[PDB]
């Protein structure tokens, strides 16, 4: 499967990925952003989703897994001063 | 700021140059490469880290290849900053202490771990992490009242990129360059501004300093401070009263990796193939 | 439902062009309609409403739709409860399917309802998100509104300015609140006075002939008219097209006043008759003036500023005349021989400083007799009486930034009413010793004592033109053009604004320009 | 005595090609110009210059382009001139012409027309110039907030972008609803300045759209029928609407509505489809001024609200701006010319509309002078008269009627204007007049210009050629030459229509002799055409697919796209459900010229009051060596 952005988005991470054996996707999770926040788009990894579209110091965002699968890392990030989400990248 | 290093250049009466520079390494001292001449002699270039009083010998500078600061005078351009990089070899052999030490750089295997990431990692995904498509958020060094102090500004590597280039027609001498990308090559980054924040402006005697980015506890240069457009510094304070075009233009490491690795090689900073 | 597709091609070559919309719709045998508000509040027991679709022209349904458990809501479906019915649906028809729950936590919460038919390989699910607003009502509480202008409330040139934290004590339990600080330029533009309609001169295009003396009289209304319409930039009212017919009068009064030009590079009324440094220095102010209007011959522009600096000038510096004009009424406010050193010396001072930056290769020695003229001047300027030289030598020391302290305050004092220098008898002497003045302070940049200076000529209606005019028409004309250029629009506007949070590392520093003016520039504080 | 002439617009553009026509009456042999072009005020030298010689062979006609800057020494209020300047051997012929800092056009697409907070408005900005041709500019960018506050603003440049550029801006949840606005203009002209709007709400999209219909366009005043009104109502996907509709009327004056409570109606809605009538009893019965006459110009507006028997959604509707005319037609003399010749046929552009705007298909049409001469209207609204004019130099009035049959004379619609002579240089009586058969003219096609002159058999030998000069977009599409034996009092010109002369063009002729006494006269006169507007190439968006059924939620079809080669092709899918709540501020080619056209440098549709005058008024400026040059031209647009 692969990835692509709507214009004026630039991608960062892997445009193509591949289904491998380990029940997982290659490569690194891809994130469409513009970078119009303090922070720059946390993305939304493969089988999450995001809640938070506000990228600005002090917002939050958070993530849920689909029915049956467990969320490891952070549910909940914080855009930190100096550019930085708290936490670590869900999956 | 151990990294920090001072760089003065005595002339026969025509005055000092006063730059500063980072160290890399055991060895070499990253600079910019306007602050020497080649009619300058090593003995009239002396390098002071750490603060020490004393003044270190030099053993050669070394220009990049492709530094030419007059290949530009029959188009009508004064000043070409292309390539603005060059490197000082000590004569000794630094010691390591608590106020000096080395600044990471990109492409090494020793800043990937400082970004944490596997060691698999490519050159190219280093500089998307570093230098992403935004206004990043970074800071260099300048000298106040013989004293350091941080100075933090943002990288306008996003969309705000064309509008920071373009405003180098107001710099002396660019007045009349036909094509603005003419003087502004891909081996720039820029910085300074008001947006999407007021940005401090670099000094001459900031001039061939690093450009540091904070991230994670960790210190890496990605830049050295070649020129600004409007010159707010002036040995009584700083010019209260900034234009909006006044930018800071820099060069970018990810452009002279080829230069660095090669001279480098044997510094065991671990640079990666890409 | 309907996609509305739209393309806009743009050609290099034919151009640009938008498409006609192409529909596609997108439709399905049996499907779920599951429509939800906006927002719910919290706590509050709501109803949304499934409609079960069936456009199956001639066959019901037995469908069997169920709502999946969610944490955030209250529901008679639990963890180990289905709560799930079972219906008939018409054939072309649909069947709304009533569901009860009550949202338990704010935020985007995801609602769910599946569905499918006995005896079919036909289903169908519907997964959207509704908003939780909190319990309350949505408020805000103005904090403060303070000015920001250092200076007039500043203090150094710097502000402090503290902000109280919010009230916010009937804030609703367990919910956020963000700070908006905000920030704006205010221009602020202001000043300027109203130019002379180029309609009232147009008299002033004489065509220059005559001898040494009469030449000049006739070229200078034309020269200062032209200069003035270039800068106020009235050619439209005036006539257009009409300058290029004084274009010429000028080139053809120059080559004129060349024919009366002595090998000495001097001037006077004839060849014959010997030469007069006050000619010859007003044909530079003149000439120097002119250089932006047609060609001026170099050799002859200094010629003249070489001959009065070697030739006539005292060590003093000083300048004396020799050979008087017989038109005594061309040369304004100097016909009166009380103080000729201090005028006389100062006119040609003038000449020499409007003619400096081009005689500045030629002539070696002009910065040194601009220098020796000038300390003569600051000798004998606190003893002058007559309010027309303290203004006519006032311009000639403000040119050099030689015009401080006592000098200064004489000056400025002079003038009656703060608004003209004038002396006991004739109009031509007063109109042209304020047009000195004003130069001087256009020079001296104090737009503060210049409005009531300038309202003044204005109000005084001086068209130039007449006997004896040639000094008040050059002058008066020269000052006001030099005012429509140095007039300001606005006020400066450069504000560095910064405010530190306490919750923050780093200050959060702003820069307001007039340009950049009116703004919104704001930073948000999840935090009070 | 040789005559040079010179004709450039009234208005010069920065950073283009303005077009040059040089002439030579009549001379002989080769004849070397220099054509200069400085500033003003000054000589401030030198912005551009051409060179070109006027051969025999060539009639004595040349084609000079020249390029103005492109210069950071055009910069507040008022305005810029400069010196064109053309030598012709030895006799120098100059002239001042205005200067346009506009740069080109903008156009700004935005995705949808309304957007919830918290989502993202995704739009484009289109770089074109005065040709509208894609181009390399700096563009300044910034957001007004509903209150007209700007809260950002960039800089950007469509430099080695293709006219195109890709943007967006974050919506934040804590918002302030209302009309937003995305302002833009050109580094090079801070003055002309394009906007659009996008509205910020609150809301949901509905499962079904309701159209309100009325059977007319409009209303009549003493129709004791009323005023009928369909309720169409169908579901997004097709389908048609099963429920009730609540329908409501109320009359419109001013800035200002009076709801009429009275007529209050709840139709059902069978078959996705309703009928509702107000009776005329309730409507002057909504007022209370017993006169029914006061209604005319005042408009009625319709309020309709579909709900479902699920009570699941619920959708409103509205039709406003309903004219309540005597007369089901209107017409407006906006196209025909406000000057005649005395004697010479006097062609008129009618133009019948709709009470609501829309042209009048197949409308009879006549003047009160003289009967039988009729024209049908065309398709787009114009019809062609032509009345004959006597040599007098008294005012023409006309009075245009519509007898349209199946309708009285008191329901009938009228207008009157009024025409003024053209003078004459020395009152030759020497006059110009270009008919042409007035038809949808058509990109390929070939129209026929006539060239019809008036004087006497004592100079008309002199008249060898006529010169034609087509304005087009606010600069010149060609220039030629149209050349007349003795005795031919009307000549015709085979003109090429191309995809250039799109959406409009005017046509200039004029003719130059030494009759009378003894002095150089000038006849000029000019006529607008309109073509059928449309895109310049070509783009159609069809499906791929073999036809077939209609797809289904996730699923793949294929789009074809047929347009230009090179060309660049943004794309964009909307839910119809959106238009349901805004179907406003829709980027559209008939919008595109919209702009074009209202901006063009002519004003008059046609001929002036004289020589001089039908140059300005069609925007050139004509100036010789002999003395007769155009009006002076001050003001960027045009008067009143
Ligand atoms: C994600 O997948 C696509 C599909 O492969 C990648 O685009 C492809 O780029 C490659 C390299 O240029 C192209 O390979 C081509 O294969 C044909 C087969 O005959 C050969 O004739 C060409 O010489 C060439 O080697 C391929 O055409 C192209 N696919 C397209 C344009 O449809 C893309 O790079 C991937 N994204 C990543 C991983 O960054
Ligand atoms: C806080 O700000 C809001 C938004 O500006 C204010 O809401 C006002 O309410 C009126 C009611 O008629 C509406 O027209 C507008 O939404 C707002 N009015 C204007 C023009 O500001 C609100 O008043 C402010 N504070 C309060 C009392 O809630
Ligand atoms: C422009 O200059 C030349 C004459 O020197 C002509 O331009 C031609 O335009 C026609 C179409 O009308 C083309 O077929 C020719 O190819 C063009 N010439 C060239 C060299 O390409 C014409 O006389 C002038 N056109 C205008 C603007 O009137
Ligand atoms: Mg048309």
């Amino acid at each position: 499967i692969s990835f692509h952005c709507y214009d004026g988005y630039t991608l960062r991470g892997s445009a193509n990925r591949t289904c491998q054996v380990n029940g997982r996707w290659s490569g690194q999770t891809a994130i469409c952003d513009n970078g119009a926040g303090y922070c720059s788009n946390p993305g939304i990894p493969i089988g999450t989703r995001k809640v938070g579209s506000q990228y600005r110091l002090e917002d939050s965002v958070t993530y849920h897994c689909s029915r049956g699968l467990t969320l490891r890392g952070s549910q909940r990030r914080t855009c930190q001063e100096g550019g930085s989400w708290s936490g670590t990248e869900p999956s | 700021q151990p990294w920090q290093a001072k760089i003065s250049v005595i002339r026969p009466s025509k005055g000092h140059e006063s730059c500063m520079g980072a160290v890399v390494s055991e060895y070499f001292v990253l600079t910019a490469a306007h602050c020497f001449t080649v009619d300058d002699k090593e003995h009239s270039i002396k390098v002071s880290v750490g603060g020490e009083k004393r003044d270190l010998e030099i053993e050669v500078v070394l220009f990049h290849p492709n530094y030419n600061i007059n290949g530009k005078k029959e188009a009508g351009i004064p000043e070409f900053y292309d390539y603005d990089v060059a490197l000082i070899k000590l004569k000794n052999k630094l010691k390591y202490g608590q106020t000096i030490r080395p600044i990471c750089l990109p492409c090494t295997e020793g800043t990937t771990r400082a970004l944490r990431l596997p060691p698999t990692t490519t050159c190219q995904q280093q500089k998307e992490e570093l230098l992403p498509a935004q206004d990043i958020k970074a800071l260099f060094v300048s000298e106040e009242e013989k004293k350091l102090t941080r100075k933090e500004v943002y990288i306008k590597n996003g969309d705000k990129k064309g509008s920071c280039e373009r405003d180098a027609q107001y710099a002396p001498g660019y007045d009349k360059v036909k094509d603005i990308s003419e003087v502004v090559t891909p081996r720039f980054l820029c910085t300074g501004g008001v947006s999407p924040y007021a940005d401090p402006n670099t000094c001459r005697g900031d001039s061939g300093g690093p450009l540091i980015v904070h991230k994670r506890s960790r210190f890496i240069q990605v830049g050295v401070i070649s020129w600004g457009v409007v010159d707010v510094c002036k040995n009584q304070k700083r010019q209260k009263q900034v234009p909006a075009h006044a930018r800071d233009f820099h060069i970018n490491l990810f452009q002279v990796l080829p230069w660095l690795k090669e001279k480098l090689q044997d510094e065991d900073l671990g640079f990666l193939a890409a | 439902t309907t996609w509305e597709i739209l393309a806009v091609s743009m050609s290099d070559k034919k151009g640009i062009c938008v498409a006609d919309p192409f529909e596609v719709t997108v439709m399905q045998d049996f499907f779920i309609d599951l429509r939800l508000p906006y927002s719910v509040v919290r706590n509050e027991q709501v109803e949304i409403r499934a409609v079960l679709y069936n456009y199956r022209q001639n066959q019901e349904l037995k469908v069997r739709v169920e709502l999946l458990h969610n944490p955030a809501f209250c529901s008679l479906a639990t963890t180990k409860r289905r709560h799930q019915q079972t219906v008939t649906i018409p054939p072309k028809s649909s069947l709304s399917v009533p569901y009860v729950i009550v949202p338990l936590k704010t935020g985007l919460q995801e609602v769910e309802v599946k569905a499918a038919v006995y005896h079919h390989f036909i289903s169908d699910g519907v997964r959207k998100s509704l908003k939780v607003v909190p319990e309350g009502i949505r408020m805000n509480k103005t904090v403060a509104v303070r000015t920001l202008d250092p200076e007039r409330l500043g203090r150094e040139g710097v502000q402090k300015e503290d902000i109280p934290p919010a009230d916010l004590s009937d804030q609703v339990p367990d919910t956020e609140s963000e700070t908006r600080i905000l920030l704006q330029g205010t221009p602020v533009a202001q000043m300027t006075e109203d130019a002379v309609d180029a309609e009232r001169l147009k008299h002033l295009i004489v065509t220059p002939s005559g001898c040494g003396e009469e030449n000049m009289i006739g070229m200078t209304p034309t020269v200062i008219a032209v200069h003035y319409l270039d800068e106020t930039e009235q050619w439209e009212k005036f006539g257009l097209e009409k300058r290029q017919g004084a274009l010429e009068l000028i080139k053809k009064g120059y080559t004129q006043q060349l024919a009366f030009r002595q090998p000495s590079s001097a001037f006077a009324a004839f060849v014959k008759r010997a030469p007069s440094t006050w000619l010859t220095a007003y044909v530079v102010k003149v000439f120097s003036l002119a250089v932006n209007l047609i060609a001026i011959d170099s050799q002859v522009l200094c010629g003249a500023v070489k001959w009065l600096i070697l030739e006539k000038q005292k060590p003093d510096g000083v300048f004396q005349e020799d050979a008087p004009v017989i038109h005594q009424e061309m040369i304004g406010g100097l016909r009166n021989n009380n103080e000729k050193d201090m005028a006389l010396t100062a006119f040609v001072l003038i000449s020499l400083q409007e003619a400096k930056d081009i005689c500045e290769e030629q002539v070696n020695s002009l910065p040194g007799s601009i220098t020796k003229a000038g300390d003569f001047l600051e000798a004998n300027y606190m003893n002058l009486q007559r309010s027309y030289t303290v203004a006519i030598a006032g311009y000639a020391l403000a040119q050099m930034g030689r015009l401080k302290g006592p000098l200064l305050n004489k000056f400025l004092t002079t003038a009656k009413d703060k608004n003209r220098w004038e002396d006991p008898g004739k109009q031509l002497y007063n109109v042209e010793a304020t047009s000195y003045a004003l130069l001087a302070l256009l020079q001296l940049k104090d737009f503060d004592f210049v409005p009531p200076v300038v309202r003044w000529l204005n109000e005084q209606r001086y068209y130039g033109g007449g006997y004896g005019s040639t000094q008040a028409t050059f002058m008066v004309f020269q000052a006001l053009a030099q005012y429509q250029k140095d007039a300001p629009d606005h006020q400066e506007l450069n504000l560095d604004v910064s405010l530190q949070l306490p919750s923050r590392s780093s200050k959060i520093t702003h820069r307001i320009h007039w340009e950049s003016a009116s703004l919104l520039r704001s930073e948000e504080t999840k935090e009070n | 005595s040789p005559m040079y002439s010179i004709i450039t617009p009234n208005i010069l553009r920065l950073e283009s090609e303005e077009t040059m026509v040089l002439e030579a009456h009549d001379a002989q042999g080769d004849v070397p110009v220099t054509v200069t072009v400085h500033d003003f005020p000054g000589k401030k030298l030198v912005l551009s210059s051409e060179k070109t010689v006027l051969t025999p062979a060539t009639n004595h006609m040349g084609n000079v382009t020249f390029t103005i800057p492109a210069n950071r020494e055009f910069k507040k209020g008022r305005n810029k001139f400069v010196t064109v300047q053309a030598t012709f051997g030895t006799q120098v012929v100059e002239k001042v012409v205005l200067v346009s800092l506009q740069s080109g056009y903008l156009f700004i697409q935005t995705d949808k027309t309304i957007y919830t907070p918290g989502s993202t408005v995704l739009y484009r900005i289109f770089t074109v110039n005065h040709k509208l041709l894609p181009v390399g500019r700096t563009v300044m960018v910034n957001i007004e907030n509903p209150e007209g506050i700007p809260v950002k603003q960039d800089s950007l440049s469509s430099q080695n972008q293709l006219g195109v550029l890709p943007l967006s801006w974050d919506i934040p949840e804590l918002v302030n609803m209302g009309q937003w606005k995305i302002r833009a203009y050109y580094e090079n002209s801070p003055q002309q300045v394009f906007s659009t709007e996008f509205e910020v709400k609150e809301y949901v999209l509905p499962s079904f759209e309701v159209i309100v219909e009325p059977t007319e366009k409009f209303y009549y005043i003493y129709n004791e029928k009323g005023l009928e009104v369909t309720i169409t109502a169908r579901f997004l996907y097709g389908k048609k609407v099963e429920g009730t509709a609540f329908v409501i009327f109320g009359i419109q004056d001013g800035e200002q509505r009076i709801s009429l409570p009275e007529s209050l109606k709840r139709i059902p809605i069978e078959d996705g489809s309703g009928e509702v009538v107000l009776s005329r009893k309730v409507l002057l019965d909504g007022v209370q001024n017993p006169r029914a006459e006061d209604l005319v110009g005042k408009s009625l507006y319709v309020s309709a609200t579909v709900i479902l028997h699920s009570g699941s959604d619920m959708v409103q509707a509205e039709r406003s701006g309903i004219p309540i005319v005597t007369s089901p037609y209107q017409i407006h003399f906006t196209k025909t010319p406000k000057y005649f010749k005395p004697g010479m046929p006097f062609d008129l552009m009618v133009f019948v509309t709709n009470p609501d705007g829309s042209p009048a298909y197949r409308v009879p049409v006549a003047v009160q002078g003289e009967d039988t001469v009729q024209s049908l209207t065309q398709g787009d609204g114009v019809a062609k008269l032509s009345i004959n004019t006597h040599p007098s130099q008294k005012p023409l009035s006309i009075t245009v009627r519509t007898k349209k049959q199946e309708l009285s004379e008191a329901e009938q619609a009228t207008r009157t204007m009024q025409a003024l002579p053209y003078s004459t240089v020395g009152n030759s009586n020497n006059y110009l007049h270009l008919s042409v058969l007035r038809t949808e003219l058509r990109p390929g096609e070939t129209l026929n210009v006539n060239f019809l002159l008036r004087m006497d058999r004592a100079h008309e030998a002199k008249i060898r050629y006529y010169t034609y000069l087509i304005m087009n977009k606010g600069r010149l599409l060609k220039a030629g030459r149209q050349v007349r034996e003795p005795g031919q009092d009307l000549v015709v010109l085979p003109l090429s229509i191309t995809t250039d002369f799109i959406p409009s063009f005017r046509l200039v002729a004029y003719y130059t002799l030494i009759g009378a006494s003894g002095q150089r006269e000038v006849v000029a006169d000019s006529v607008w055409v309109d073509v059928k507007d449309s895109c310049v190439g070509s783009l159609v968006v069809k499906s791929g697919q073999s036809e077939d059924r209609q797809p289904v939620p996730g699923q793949q079809m294929t789009l074809k796209i047929e347009g230009d080669h090179g060309a660049r092709v943004v794309l964009v899918a909307v839910d119809k459900g959106v238009f349901v709540l805004n179907k406003k501020n829709k980027l559209t080619q008939s919008k595109i010229w919209d702009v074009v056209e209202k901006a063009d440098i002519g004003c008059t549709p046609g001929s002036g009051k004289d020589y001089a005058g039908v140059f300005s008024d069609a925007g050139l400026t004509f100036t010789s060596s002999s003395g007769q040059q155009t009006a002076q031209r001050a003001e960027l647009q045009c008067p009143q």
